[PDB]
């Protein structure tokens, strides 16, 4: 009975996890940052 | 009270200060000072859930008066020249202190309420059975001035809401000091209410104006929020 | 007949210029009838008159240039059933076959209608003073970040700029409440703002709003203009509603100061919690205050919103983060997700429903990257007429052009928009009215010209639309009722007729009527064929699909879709039996097998990798786009250039072969101008050819797609994401999503796997590979020959 | 052994739910959009 | 109003008590009156209205259950139900005479263990007070007898 509770325990932090989009989040905030910095090497020109 | 009066020069005023004007709606003035650490100006929120009153959710309605000088005293000086114009008669002072209740559960104090008339609309209203308003004089038709065994009962107050609403006062600690100001300055709300029916005739005045007593504000009914 | 000319002419676009004569052919077609409407195009001919339009009085039939040319006793009898009246006194002495009529030589004839006496419901109307202008009123959201809401406040501000000063304005800003913020007023409280607080977890009607607010109408309001010495009060507003709605102009020193003390919603959010939004409650506040003050008037409801509403009526979700919101995928199979979506869907129905009976559009300006409860939100603009402006933030060129076209002026400096529009449709006995797809409500005004068939808003002749624009698009479907040929003599033409009585922004009430003629067929079936266009028919089965796409599965309409075009080619083509070497297409009939197979692959029938929302903000712009618009959101159109070829670009199909490196692509799929440069290219500009004079050819090709693009977005409403991209760059994906692969896997495994191996220097110029699951494209023909020559 | 595995793996999960960055890299995404405009608009 | 520009009354004008009061209380008051002369009389009441547009049925409504009649509403003239409910109305019985009551006198006789209070339906209390009448009105009250100027085959009072 506790392998069934852990096993749906599990199994809604499986749908609840949010790993795959926190991988991708932290993808496009580099190319971000990498983009705005540089239009700080166009505003020193 | 609460200023350290014990003088050593250290911003301690813990006192807390929060203002409450009231009409037909309810009205109430945030006075905290800005998360930017800026001077914001009052924001002043029309509350008109007269029937199931509300706090109108925001955090600075109740701010300690030494961090918030400025804040307090210019919103005094504010209030007169804002409601100039303001042409409602009726007032909602039963949900005003029920608003007051509101705003301190979790600090209690003191209401310094001024009132001028019985609330006729919202919450806490009271209606007198028998025509006995009209004891100090308001009609000329003979109903009214013959039974003195029934004055006894306009000294009583009218309804029970009153003492029960004093005792949720009592047990979140908080007094109401009543400032009862009835107006003499020709209240036209005696006259002024849309009729249909019934009759004329003659015969036109000249002297002697007015004799102005007070109406009626039913003390009575009142008592109970500072007894 | 050119169908180019006919909508620039009249403003319209028929699937058939020559029609089915009986039903039994009707059906046979299997295509049904259907035209696409523009009641405010640019006609190229647009006359316009004041005086009183002469219609069928009995009917309504306005005089087409297509009546009675009736002379010896100069009466008309009409288009339509043909009962005999007679010119006025005036209008018959100086006819001729030289001086005739202006709307009785021209199809399409501009009426702005003489005023009549006000109608006792605006008191205090002058005769002769004009209809108050439009309304502005801005339901602006707080519960985003601090520099989301610095952008949306420059942006607004730019806003209160755009609108004619003497439009009227009024402003709810909400968070976890509902602030109504006062206008109105004396000169004697400028220095302070009020703001009156709705609840925004409690269900306010319309009837406890105006109570609460004073906006309710008294019984006993009988003082009838009675009272001299009030002074320079405006008469079109009464001072219970103008303390919330104000002039522009007048105004506009404390609209800019509220929008400068527009801070967040002060409420500390739990950081597993979501901010406490009342999406809901605020449009309510809005719809009820604009109801009791601004009945039958031109209103738009400006909602900007950016996320989900959580709070009171129209809620979408929970308040934790650990609860996701819904998908596609949510909707087909039943999650606990969307517990909350139904209580949405029956109050945004039916607070789009007196947003109809009141005449009050309604605009969404979505934007947030996160969703924002669109799939639920699109209700409130299909009935009301409005367009929705979705977009990933309220700072992006979508927002900042979007907004700034909606307030775009004409050549006479009022807006491009009608509002409040009464469009009604008279047509012959041989064709009734289906229905109507598109931003207009079914009123249910019976008649004698409609038909039995329901195709979506129907069992009406006449259609309320509380917003149309000049790119406001409407289907009108149709079916011929006669039963035999005999009944239909040669040369016979029969006519329809539209007519919208609209409110332009000047004050005044129009009446654009357009009219047409169209021949039946001759008894034999094949006399249509030449009379077939591709482009408008391909928009109605569009909207046919996105229709029986709300009521039936997707799915199901995939299979409806191939079944009427297994039918259709197999019809209309000339083959052989069992012959697939002898098909052939006629040029009408082409290029439309392309047109509905990228049907299926857009997002309008295909629910994959797009949430509700975005598939929200293609189906809504779908509803209401021209025929123009459509193909380019149904079929992306790519241009190329290059120095090989001089002159105009040229069309090239979606596929990786059109990826060749030295060139630069320019996508366009109503959505996404995708300006993409070359994988050569971008080796000639790493070391800089174009930066140094040798090769400054490559500067002026670069140059080259920075006036097709602009002009195409200055065209375009909204305002489609434009991006300037590489080859092998992050931003590159927007093209590669719409790229087709020009190989597939089973071109590869399904033969010739010796005779490859020995020759050639390490490789060649690098192909990129696209995978897909779908079929190509040839495949496609070469299945549709074989099941319609077997048919 | 198998109470053990299933214990081990929530907490894993529960270390890799993380929602308060999920709402944290749905901040800077919001900055770094705005500062990269006032860029250009400044200019 | 006489003329097509102010509004008729609708059921969101009764729900937010709207200005369009003075055409929905001065006009029940007068049909009242006529109801009472009408009922005190005798006499019943029909009612045939059959417009396309807004005619007044909750006001003309107070005509028919204090007498007792018909409340017939078709869209217009042509359309079907005007004719079949009227000529069903003039159609007899069995016996060749038209099934219609006139001026009947419904009186009620409980036992000394329950007492009548009301008499919902097209049907008005006229008197008779007595001790097989209490408190406790729904309805029409204060009566053991209810008129009727008119009653048909289908008429039902509570």
């Amino acid at each position: 009975k506790g392998i069934e509770d852990r096993d749906r325990l599990l199994s809604l932090a499986q749908r609840q996890d949010k790993s795959e989009e926190n991988e991708r989040l932290k993808s496009e905030v580099q190319q971000l940052k990498c983009r705005v910095e540089k239009l700080t090497r166009g505003a020193t020109v | 009270p609460g200023c350290t009066d014990s003088g050593a020069g250290r911003g301690d005023s813990r006192t807390m200060v929060g203002i409450v004007t009231y009409d037909s709606a309810v009205h109430f003035y945030a006075l905290g000072s800005a998360s930017g650490g800026g001077k914001r100006r009052p924001q002043v929120l029309v509350m008109p859930e007269i029937d199931d009153v509300f706090l109108p959710l925001s955090d600075d309605l109740f701010v300690n008066f030494a961090e918030n000088r400025d804040a307090v005293l210019e919103a005094l000086d504010t209030i007169p020249s804002l409601w100039r114009s303001n042409g409602c008669i009726d007032n909602c002072m039963g949900s005003a202190v029920k608003a007051a209740l509101l705003v301190m559960k979790h600090v209690g104090g003191k209401i310094l309420l001024f009132a001028s008339f019985p609330p006729t609309v919202g919450a806490l209203v009271t209606k007198r059975s028998g025509g006995l308003a009209g004891a100090d004089g308001a009609g000329t038709d003979g109903g009214s001035r013959q039974q003195p065994d029934r004055e006894v009962e306009l000294l009583k107050p009218a309804s029970e809401a009153y003492q029960q609403f004093a005792q949720q006062l009592t047990q979140s600690q908080v007094s109401v000091d009543l400032f009862i100001a009835p107006s003499s300055c020709a209240s036209p709300a005696a006259g002024n209410v849309p009729p249909t029916g019934t009759y004329a005739g003659g015969k036109p005045g000249s002297g002697a104006p007015g004799l102005v007593t007070a109406p009626y504000c039913d003390l009575a009914t009142i008592l109970p929020l500072a007894e | 007949m050119d169908v180019h000319e006919h909508e620039a002419a009249t403003g319209c676009r028929f699937s058939w210029n020559v029609w089915p004569a009986t039903r039994a052919e009707a059906q046979k077609i299997e295509l049904p009838l259907g035209c696409m409407f523009t009641p405010l195009r640019d006609c190229t001919s647009l006359q316009l008159v004041e005086y009183e339009p002469v219609r069928c009085r009995v009917s309504g039939c306005i005089l087409n240039p297509f009546c009675a040319i009736d002379f010896r006793s100069k009466q008309w009898t009409c288009p339509f059933s043909l009962q005999r009246n007679a010119f006025p006194n005036h209008y018959a002495m100086h006819i001729s076959e030289q001086n005739l009529p202006a709307e009785l030589l021209y199809p399409t004839i501009e009426y702005i209608l003489p005023q009549p006496m006000p109608a006792a419901n605006a008191p205090g109307v002058s005769a002769g003073e004009s209809l108050p202008p439009p309304l502005f009123f801005l339901v602006v959201d707080t519960c985003v970040i601090e520099e989301e809401l610095d952008q949306l406040r420059d942006s607004l501000m730019q806003a209160l700029a755009l609108m004619p000063s003497d439009a009227m304005v009024g402003i709810i800003t909400y968070g976890a409440m509902a602030m109504l913020h006062e206008l109105g007023g004396g000169s004697e409280n400028v220095d302070v703002m009020k703001a009156h607080v709705f609840r925004g977890n409690k269900e306010l009607t319309s009837t406890q709003i105006q109570q609460q607010l004073g906006l309710a109408r008294s019984a006993n309001a009988y003082v009838p203009a009675g009272g001299p010495g009030a002074p320079a009060g405006s008469p079109l507003l009464r001072p219970a509603a103008a303390r919330f709605i104000q002039p522009v102009g007048e105004c506009e020193y404390k609209l800019t100061s509220i929008l400068e003390e527009l801070r967040r919603d002060s409420w500390p959010v739990p950081s597993d919690s979501r901010p406490m939004r009342c999406t809901g409650l605020a449009l309510s506040v809005a719809l009820a205050v604009l109801e009791a003050a601004w009945y039958q008037l031109p209103a738009r409801v400006l909602l900007f919103v950016g996320g989900a509403c959580t709070s009171g009526p129209g809620q979408v979700v929970d308040l934790s983060l650990c609860e996701s919101i819904r998908h596609h995928l949510d909707l087909q199979k039943d999650n606990n997700n969307a517990r909350f979506v139904k209580k949405a869907l029956k109050y945004y129905t039916q607070l789009a429903n007196q947003a109809v009976r009141s005449g009050h559009a309604v605009d969404i300006f979505a934007c947030s990257l996160d969703q924002v409860g669109l799939y639920e939100m699109k209700v409130m603009t299909e009935k009301t007429g409005g367009c929705v402006v979705m977009g990933d933030s309220f700072s992006i060129n979508v927002f900042k052009d979007s907004l700034r076209k909606f307030f775009e002026t004409d050549s006479t400096g009022f807006l491009k928009m009608g509002f409040n529009a009464k469009i009604e449709v008279l047509c012959s006995k041989e064709f009734k009215v289906c229905g109507a797809i598109g931003p207009c409500t079914g009123t249910g005004k019976k008649g004698c010209q409609v038909s039995d068939t329901i195709v979506g808003e129907g069992m009406t002749t006449e259609w309320q639309a509380a917003a149309l624009d000049k790119e406001s698009t409407v289907a009108f479907y149709f079916e011929v009722t006669n039963q035999q040929a005999q009944n239909l003599p040669p040369g016979k033409q029969s006519f329809l007729q539209f007519q919208t009585s609209y409110l332009h922004p000047s004050g005044r009430r129009r009446l654009r009527v357009t009219t047409l003629s169209y021949r039946f067929a001759e008894p034999n079936t094949i006399d249509v064929a030449p009379g077939f266009d591709q482009e408008a028919a391909a928009v109605l089965m569009t909207r046919l699909a996105v229709f029986k796409t709300e009521s039936e599965e997707s799915l199901d309409v995939l299979r409806w879709l191939d079944r009427k075009l297994i039918r259709l080619v197999a019809r209309f083509a000339d083959y052989q039996k069992d012959d697939p070497s002898s098909f052939h297409l006629s040029t009408e009939f082409s290029i439309y097998p392309q047109f509905m197979y990228h049907l299926r692959r857009s997002h309008f029938l295909q629910t994959f990798n797009a949430s509700p929302d975005e598939t929200a903000y293609y189906r809504s712009v779908l509803l209401r786009a021209s025929v123009m618009n459509a193909l380019v959101m149904i079929q992306p159109a790519l241009l190329e250039y290059s120095f090989e070829q001089q002159g105009p670009p040229q069309p090239v199909l979606l596929d990786a072969q059109a990826l060749k490196p030295n060139v630069i692509l320019l996508l366009d799929s109503f959505f996404h101008v995708v300006v993409w440069h070359g994988e050569l290219i971008h080796q000639w500009r790493e070391q800089g050819f174009h930066n140094m004079p040798e090769y400054e050819n490559l500067r002026q090709l670069l140059q080259a797609p920075l006036e097709d693009a602009k002009v195409i977005l200055d065209e375009r409403f909204p305002v489609p994401k434009y991006v300037q991209c590489n080859s092998g760059g992050s931003q590159a994906r927007f093209l590669l999503a719409k790229v087709n692969p020009s190989t597939n896997y089973a071109q590869t495994a399904g033969g010739g796997a010796a005779m490859a191996g020995l020759m050639g220097d390490s490789g060649a110029a690098g192909e990129s590979f696209i995978n897909t699951d779908d079929v190509s494209l040839k495949v496609f023909m070469d299945h549709l020959i074989k099941l319609a020559v077997q048919s």
